[PDB]
């Protein structure tokens, strides 16, 4: 007898492997939610997940990649309840689909590595920023193809992830430097291509991942380099700003409260930025390469109704 | 106290034609409520609405307002029951809604018999239901019987007797005419008498010798169109055969 | 003469008709009298007012002997549209309603005894503006309100058409704090109608003129919202004159700009130049013994008065319709999915 909310199902398998990421872990928790708890009626099933997704937003309010996972699972079970099976087969007809994304969204990243080959060409110095793991699997395919390139890793401050990526692919055997994020503007002229990855895509095409992907994006547009971004086909959320201000973590990005005893002072600003359509130029899906205008329409094609 | 049970089951048991109103739709479908058990609520899924995918501008016009439906499935203890209005014939609009309208008019009489008498509504409802709405059809057609078939009032005990008086007060319109008899004759009185003897047998009042105020009763408000006109015609007929002059407003 | 935009023949100043072959509705002359002498409309006010006279003029059928009601009204109503074309050329708020109406002329059969001709048309054309306008504007309200915080500012331009009702909802029906900046321009001071209304509604209104536009932006300012006249197939906003100068500046001063609009205000046509497709309106208006007189008869003088102008879609950040919000490059995908489809 589980409850699927916090850790009695969900945070079990987040300590199982750091190959599954946050939103499909919620998708893995949401598909097994109605699988065991199948209350033989179409009404309270969706009322179970509306209780369960809204407390899951309440569980971690500042991991809005989960909110994209909370978004499209409702978009999954809506059309899966469509084809009009009167809930008779649609109990089984949903769970015979069932384990799709643990067989399909797990193979997002290698399918990204199938079609993201011909971006990193011969002798491209590559600017990466933040642990967006689809980039590394694209770089895993690049080392396994023995195609020639180099790599440059920025910081990820304060999220520390840039120190991991230097250790992650030096053992793989790529010539690489870790650079500070402060030294982007004096180095970007030698840099030719640049790869990042969003935690979620907004309505105009959003980069809702890290602290300064918009900073390195607006550098690259004045450098006039193709600012690519690597993601997959389950990373879409309706949450869409008008400025570069999303929901913050807890407070406004200009706090002026004081240090009580020894409180952290680098952690006063934001941790999530926003980039509109203007500064990206292409992105990757499991559907294929995608222009920043088509990422608006496919995020609206089944979203208005 | 405001509303309660109809027919002694907590849920509308499988395949009974009911009525709901749609409250809001976000992604599931409508969060309807069962208008026979008003405070309880079920829901409907989007494929069980109109088959054409309903646009959001088509969606907003239908909230608040009510319609007719049947129930697909029933949770025995949860209220979360599955609706069906797509697979409903047009005859159930005639069947269920007028039956529900025949149960809306007993809501009009059992409200002032309950709260203006300061008792909860269900206890003087559940004295009625089983010998009326289970013995035969529900009691509003019997309430037009019980005004003349008084084996029903004695067929159940009255817990109060204000309700017996407040029923026949409720369940059991004047068109004004200022007709001007401007006569200058000798056989006019007789004519007037004759007129009275057909137009009154509706409410006719003498004001003076010329002016007469007659307030003709209408049933559909438009059924006194055929009455007033008739009266006028009669008046016209009357005064040519006697010697005087009648003029109508 | 080098640009020769004075010889761009989008409108003339022709008047004084006398013809009486058609039975001209007297009240539709009043509509054209109320437009051309002194303009009292936006675009959806026309789409109301064009519909206001249409319900009256169909009620006077006057169908002749040897002619089906499908056969005469396609000439009878359309002959009265040319009266408006003498006064003012159409909009898409004009245009999408009337071709939809010409469908309804065509889809009737010779079976109506002309008593049934009211209610099959009356409520149907009433449920047009009930759905396509009124509750379409209802979905504007909830969508824009969640995108506005309390204690912020709004910069509008000219008389709004739908976001007047939006500003009433957030100041009174939600009571969150808000400051209003309404700017309009010589000659049409239609923004003063909003300036009367919102302070009659009792909210902080700062009126402005477009010549003094910088010092508004030098204060605490954000959330520039706009009225509209039509959206091009690219994403260009064909709207009232002087819209783009704040739309370039506020986008240059890195605060976002939205366009409150609807799906009825879309269009199939496309262009990318301001002075190509436009309308001039009676160059006597920019005078007020005056200071000058005689744009006529004097050598080398002309008065232009641009009504409509395009804004580049890169200036617009977010386009809000009744179905939701959308980026401005993604405008024409509704043309294949809702307009003529929904």
């Amino acid at each position: 007898m589980s409850e699927f909310n916090i850790t009695e199902t969900y945070l079990r398998f987040l300590e199982e492997d750091t190959e599954m990421t946050m939103p499909i872990a919620a998708i893995e928790a949401l598909v097994t939610l109605l699988r065991i708890k199948t209350p033989e009626t179409a009404a309270e099933m969706i009322n179970t997940i509306k209780s369960s997704t809204e407390e899951l937003i309440k569980s971690i309010p500042n991991s809005v990649s989960l909110r994209a996972g909370c978004d499209i699972f409702m978009r999954f079970v809506l059309r899966n309840l469509h084809l009009y099976g009167d809930w008779e087969n649609c109990k089984q007809h949903l769970i015979e689909n069932g384990q799709l994304f643990v067989s399909r969204a797990k193979k997002s990243r290698n399918k990204i590595a199938e079609i993201g080959v011909d971006f990193i060409a011969d002798d491209d110095i590559i600017l990466v920023h933040g642990y967006s793991r689809a980039v590394f699997s694209l770089l895993n395919h690049a080392a396994n193809k023995f195609i020639r390139f180099r790599c440059v890793v920025t910081e990820s401050r304060p999220s520390k992830q840039g120190n991991q990526l230097y250790t992650l692919l030096e053992q793989k055997g790529i010539p690489v430097t870790l650079i500070v994020d402060s030294a982007v503007g004096a180095v970007i002229d030698k840099v030719d291509k640049v790869f990042v990855g969003a935690e979620g895509v907004a309505e105009s095409g959003g980069i809702i991942n890290l602290v300064g992907t918009y900073s390195v994006g607006v550098l690259a547009h004045n450098a006039r380099k193709p600012f690519y971004v690597v993601t997959e086909s389950h990373k879409f959320v309706r949450m869409f700003p008008l400025s570069s201000d999303d929901l913050p973590m807890a407070g406004p990005p200009l706090d002026f409260t004081r240090r009580t005893d020894d409180l952290e002072d680098a952690l006063r600003g934001p941790t999530i930025d926003y980039t509109a359509q203007e500064y990206i130029t292409a992105l990757i899906t499991d559907l294929g390469v995608l222009t920043p205008s088509a990422v608006s329409e496919e995020l609206i094609k089944m979203w208005y109704d | 106290t405001s509303h309660c049970r109809f027919y002694e089951n907590k849920y509308p048991e499988i395949d009974d034609i009911v009525m709901v109103n749609v409250q809001q739709i976000a992604e599931m479908g409508a969060y309807v409520k069962l208008l026979e058990y008003d405070n309880i609520e079920g829901m409907i899924l989007l494929s069980e609405l109109s088959r054409r995918r309903i646009r959001s501008i088509q969606k907003l016009i239908r909230v608040g307002k009510n319609d007719v439906a049947v129930v697909l499935r029933v949770d025995k203890e949860k209220g979360y029951i599955d609706l069906s209005k797509r697979r409903v014939s047009s005859e159930d609009i005639i069947k269920c809604e007028e039956k529900y309208q025949k149960s809306k008019t007993v809501h009009s009489i059992l409200r002032y018999c309950a709260e203006k008498f300061q008792i909860p509504l269900e206890e003087l409802y559940k004295t009625i239901a089983w010998p009326l709405s289970r013995k035969f059809g529900h009691a509003y057609e019997a309430f037009k019987l019980s005004i003349i078939d008084e084996t029903v009032w004695e067929g159940i005990e009255p817990p109060s007797k204000d309700v017996l008086d407040e029923l026949k007060n409720y369940i059991s319109v004047k068109i004004r005419a200022d007709v001007e008899v401007s006569c200058f004759s000798y056989e006019g009185i007789d004519a007037i008498k004759d007129a009275l003897k057909s137009a009154e047998d509706v409410k006719v009042k003498l004001v003076a010798a010329p002016l007469y105020v007659l307030t003709t009763q209408a049933l559909d408000k438009q059924k006194g169109i055929e009455q007033l006109e008739s009266a006028i015609e009669k008046i016209t007929e009357v005064i040519t055969k006697y010697g005087g002059v009648c003029n109508i407003t | 003469l080098e640009q020769s935009f004075d010889n761009s023949s989008l409108i003339s100043s022709v008047k004084e008709l006398l013809l009486n072959k058609d039975l001209i509705h007297p009240s539709i002359l009043l509509l054209t009298s109320h437009l051309a002498h002194y303009k009292i409309v936006g675009s959806i006010p026309r789409c109301i007012a064009m519909l206001e006279v249409f319900q009256i003029v169909i009620k006077d059928y006057q169908t002749p002997k040897g002619t089906t009601l499908s056969r005469n009204l396609t000439s009878y109503l359309s002959h009265q549209i040319d009266l408006l074309k003498k006064a003012r050329p159409l909009s898409v708020t004009m245009g999408n309603a009337i071709r939809w109406l010409k469908q309804e002329i065509s889809l009737i059969d010779p079976s109506t005894p002309d008593k049934a001709a009211k209610k099959d048309l009356c409520e149907k054309i009433g449920q047009f503006a009930k759905e396509k306008i009124e509750l379409a504007d209802q979905l504007i309200i909830d969508n824009a309100s969640t995108q506005i915080e309390e204690s912020t500012t709004i910069v509008t331009y000219g008389s709004s058409k739908v976001l007047t009702e939006l500003l009433l909802h957030n100041a009174i029906s939600l009571k969150k704090n808000i400051k209003v900046i309404v700017v309009d321009s010589r000659p049409l001071f239609e923004g003063r109608k909003m300036a009367e209304t919102l302070r009659n509604a009792g909210v902080n209104v700062m009126y402005a003129l477009i010549t003094s536009l910088d010092t508004i932006f030098n204060m605490d300012v954000d959330y520039v919202f706009l009225g509209a006249h039509s959206i091009l197939s690219n994403g260009f906003l064909y709207s009232r004159a002087g819209t783009a100068m704040l739309a370039m500046s506020a986008k240059r001063r890195n605060i976002p700009v939205l366009v409150c609009c609807e799906s009825l205000k879309f269009s199939q046509r496309v262009q990318l130049d301001s002075v190509t497709f436009n309308e001039l309106a009676d160059p006597n208006d920019l005078v007020n013994k005056n200071i000058l007189d005689g744009w006529q008869e004097l050598p080398s003088l002309n008065i232009v008065n641009i009504l409509y102008d395009l804004t580049p879609p890169e200036y617009i950040k977010k386009v809000i319709t009744e179905f939701g919000a959308l980026p401005p490059s993604s405008v024409p995908v509704i043309l294949r999915e809702y307009k003529g489809s929904a």
